[PDB]
C-alpha cells in the first residue's frame, strides 16, 4: 500500500553521538592485510598498567624525578603529597594523563619505589598513608596512628606500596573544581625510621626514586574533551 | 572486481545544460535549413552519448573556438567519459535520467517522449488563457516542488538491437550519408513551467540533465582515441 | 522503536505514470451488477480482426472505397500503392487508426478483394507485391520477376491475399517522419492478366472493392499521445 | 497504526554513487533478442592481455614502433627506459590507456619482442632490469650485476620478457605527480651482446619490434574520471 506517512517528531537534526551507521559511498574495496604487525593494543588499560616516573620540582624550573636522602634529621616526613591526580606531580605520569580525559574514575592506586646509593649502607624506613582530616599530619608520631608499613633498607629495595580505595560513594571526581570529600582522599608520606649507615670512603646523599601505576581494578568513566592548552 | 563492465558503467555523469520551455514553439527541421524559420533551438535535447548538433544526430562533432560571427549558433555534446573509458562495437543498456536546477528556487516539470515520435505542436485556449497540449498526452508527465530533483528510469526502446559505438554502413538507398546511425537514442527531453504562456517573462532559465547507465553490456572490442605527443 | 526516518532521494514529486494506487476516498459502496451486457471487450485486437473498406480519391473532394476495371488496356497494374499505414489509404481503416496511436507494429497485414459486376463475364488477375528499390516497377514484365499469384475471375469472387512481413529488425516505425528502410517496404500492385469477356446487352464497367486487416500476428507497441487535429 | 515517522539524518540529498535503483517509468517492455551477436566481453582484463605495439620518438615529430640494429658498437644499451605507465612510451599502448583510468595497478608487467633482418645474419642479445638507484645504470659491466638474460638470434625470433613485481607495498601509483619509491621501480635495457654476421649481399640494418602486455596478475583499482584533453 501507499506509505503510510508517520512524521517523526524530531527529524531532520545533525547529532554528534548518533551511534547508527550512514551510507556506503565507494564500497566493493579490498585491503592490504595487517596481521604482520605485532603489539595490537585493546583498552587504554594496557599502557595505565605499566609504571612510570614521577617528579618534583627542585628544591630551593627544573622538576625532578629522583629524591636523595638527607643528612639532616627531623620528625617531619621527607616527603609527602595529597593522593589528588590534579597535582602536579601526576602531571605527566600515564595514568595522570589518562585520567586527565575522564569525569571520574575507580579502584586502587599503586605506587614503587626505588633505591640508588653506596654499597655498605643500610637503614630503615616508614611508609604511612593518612586519610583527610583537619589538616595534613606533621610528626611521625602522629601518623604512626595511621595505617602504616616497614620498608627495610637492605632486605629488598623496592617495597611496593599500593594506597586501598576508600570512599563515601562508587566513584571520585578525576578533577577538584573546589575542594570536595568525593575528590580529595587524604595524603601519603614516607618516614625515615632511623639513621643510616656511612661506610668508609663511600660516596654520600644516596638517591631514591618513587613511580606509580594503575592498580588492577582501575577503572574511568564518562569520557570528555580534552584540554587544548598543551599547544601552546 | 573493478574491471567488470557493469561495475564501472553505473554512475551518473552530466549530459548538458538547457533552457526552460515558456510556449508551444516550433521544433527543429532537418539540414539543410534556410533562414527566416521559426523553429527554436536550446529547448530539446536527445538523450545520445554520439555527437549531435541542434538536438539531432550528426557525425562530425564541432566547436565554438571563434566566437565572433554572424548567424544563429548550436549546440553540441559529447559523453567524453564514455568514450574514453573502454571499447566496444556494440551496447545495450537502460538509460536512466535525472535532472537538478541551476536557478535560485525554482520549480517546474519535464516530460519526455521515446523515439520515432515528435514533438506536440498547437495550444487550447481556457477562459482566456492559451496553453500548449504538451501539459496533457499518452506519455509520462513529472511534477516536483520547489528547489527541484527528477529522478526515474526509461526502458530501451529504439527498434535496434543494440547500439553501434562506431558504424559504417547507410540508412536509406538515396542522399544517405554513410556512417550515420538512425535511432542510438532514448529519446528526447524538455522542460517547462505549468504557467500560461499570457504570463511569460524575460528572464531566461537553465537547467542541467545528468544521466546513468544500468546494466550494461558490449561486444566485439575496438581500438581507443589517440592522444598527442605534443 | 522511534522513527529511523531514512529521507527518500526524490520524494514529494508528481509522476504521471505511477502504477501504484493512492487512499480510498469513500469507500464501502455496492453497485450494480452488469452481467447482462454481452459483447465484452479484452483488447484491441478484437477490433483490429474485423475487416474494413478503403478508399482512393476520384479519378479525374470524393474519395472512392471502389475501383471499376476498365476497358482500356495498358501494361503498368490498374490500381497500387506503397504499404506504409501513414498513407491517405489507410487513413480511415480502423487498423491505421489503431496502429496511429502506437510507436511500432509488427506481423503481417492481410488484404481483401471483392468483385462487383456482370453474370456472363470472365478474365484474369494477377496479384503482386514488391519489397523497395530504386522506384516502384511498372512493368508487368518487370512485377512478374517479384512474388505473385494468380486470381481468376470466376473460380472464386475474393481471392484473399496477405503481405509477409519482412524487415531487417524486430519491428517498424508506424509512423514515417523521414523515409527510411524500417518504415517503408515497397508496394504492392495488381495487373489484369487477360481482356475480360463482354456478354450480350449485360453492363459494362465492373466493380472491385478492396478490404484490409490486420494479421493474426499483428501488434502494436509503445503508446503514445493522439494528435487532436480531428476536433476542427 | 499511524506512519511512526523517524525523520532521517540527512534525506532531500542528490548522491552521484547511490548504488539502490529508482521508480521504473514505462515498464512492462519487450525486447529483441541479442544472442546472435558473438565475442562478448566480460572485463577490461581482456582486452588489457591482447599485446600491441609501443613507440619511440624518430633518433634526430614521427614515432616509430620499430628499431633498427645499428653498426656501430657502445657499451651502452641500445634502447632502454623507466617502467612507469606516465611515459610516453606507453601513451598509447591498450594496457597504458586502460591504467590511465584508474588509481593504481597491481601484478606483473610481460614484454615481447621480435627481430626483421636478413638471412644469412646471426648474433646475441643480452635482457636486463634494474631497480631504481641514484641513476639508471649505463654500463653492460654494471647491467651485467643487475637480474638478466640470454637471447640468441637464430635460436628463436622472440625471447619473450616479464618484469617482476617489487614493490615496498601492496599496489603502485598508476600516476606520478611526484616521483616516489611507490611509483618508479627502475629501468629496463637491452644489450648487445656480440657483432652480429653481414652475410653476402643481403641488405643493412635488421629491424627489432617491441611489443607490450599485462601479466596474468595485472590487476587496477579505484576507478577515477578521465582527462578529456585528446578531444583537443
Amino acid at each position: 500500500g501507499p506509505i503510510p506517512t508517520a512524521p517523526r517528531e524530531n527529524s531532520l537534526m545533525f547529532l554528534s553521538t548518533l551511534p547508527d551507521d550512514t551510507v556506503p559511498a565507494y564500497g566493493n574495496v579490498r585491503t592490504p592485510p595487517v596481521n604482520y604487525l605485532p603489539g595490537e593494543i585493546t583498552d587504554l588499560l594496557q599502557l595505565a598498567r605499566i609504571p612510570t616516573l614521577m617528579a618534583f620540582e627542585r628544591v630551593p624550573d627544573t622538576y625532578v624525578p629522583y629524591v636523595a636522602v638527607p643528612t639532616q634529621f627531623d620528625d617531619r616526613p621527607l616527603i609527602s603529597f595529597p593522593i589528588t591526580l590534579s597535582d602536579p606531580v601526576y602531571q605527566n605520569t600515564l595514568v595522570g594523563a589518562i585520567s586527565s580525559n575522564f569525569a571520574n574514575y575507580r579502584g586502587c592506586i599503586q605506587i614503587t619505589l626505588t633505591f640508588c646509593g653506596p654499597m655498605m649502607a643500610r637503614g630503615k624506613f616508614l611508609l604511612s598513608y593518612s586519610p583527610p582530616n583537619g589538616t595534613q599530619p606533621q610528626t611521625l608520631s602522629e601518623a604512626m596512628q595511621c595505617t602504616y608499613s616497614i620498608w627495610d633498607i637492605g632486605l629488598n629495595s623496592s617495597w611496593t606500596f599500593v594506597v586501598p580505595y576508600i570512599s563515601p560513594s562508587d566513584y571520585r571526581e578525576t578533577r577538584a573544581i573546589t575542594n570536595s570529600v568525593y575528590s580529595a582522599d587524604g595524603w601519603f608520606s614516607l618516614h625515615k625510621l632511623t639513621k643510616i649507615t656511612l661506610p668508609p670512603d663511600c660516596p654520600q646523599s644516596p638517591c631514591i626514586l618513587f613511580f606509580a601505576s594503575a592498580g588492577e581494578d582501575y577503572t574511568l568513566r564518562l569520557p570528555v574533551d580534552c584540554n587544548p592548552s598543551y599547544v601552546f | 572486481n573493478h574491471t567488470n563492465v557493469k561495475f564501472l558503467f553505473d554512475r551518473s555523469r552530466l549530459l548538458n545544460v538547457i533552457k526552460v520551455l515558456e510556449k508551444d514553439a516550433v521544433f527543429p527541421r532537418p539540414f539543410p535549413t534556410q533562414e527566416g524559420a521559426q523553429q527554436d533551438d536550446g529547448y530539446f535535447c536527445l538523450l545520445t552519448p554520439r555527437p549531435t548538433v541542434a538536438s539531432r544526430p550528426a557525425t562530425r562533432f564541432g566547436l565554438y573556438a571563434n566566437p565572433s560571427g554572424s548567424g544563429v549558433l548550436a549546440n553540441t555534446s559529447l559523453d567524453f567519459n564514455f568514450y574514453s573509458l573502454a571499447c566496444f562495437t556494440y551496447f545495450r543498456s537502460d538509460l536512466e535520467v535525472t535532472v537538478v536546477s541551476l536557478e535560485p528556487d525554482l520549480e517546474f516539470a519535464v516530460g519526455w517522449f521515446p523515439s520515432g515520435s515528435e514533438y506536440q505542436a498547437s495550444s487550447f485556449v481556457y477562459d482566456q488563457l492559451h496553453v500548449p497540449f504538451h501539459f496533457t498526452g499518452r506519455t509520462p508527465r513529472a511534477f516536483a516542488s520547489k528547489g527541484g530533483k527528477v529522478s526515474f528510469v526509461l526502458p530501451w526502446n529504439s527498434v535496434s538491437s543494440v547500439l553501434p559505438v562506431r558504424w559504417g554502413g547507410a540508412s536509406k538507398l538515396s542522399s544517405a550519408t554513410r556512417g550515420l546511425p538512425a535511432h542510438a537514442d532514448w529519446g528526447t527531453i524538455y522542460a517547462f513551467v505549468p504557467r500560461p504562456n499570457e504570463k511569460k517573462s524575460t528572464a531566461v532559465k537553465h537547467v542541467a540533465v545528468y544521466i546513468r547507465y544500468k546494466n550494461a553490456r558490449a561486444w566485439c572490442p575496438s581500438m581507443l582515441p589517440f592522444r598527442s605527443y605534443k
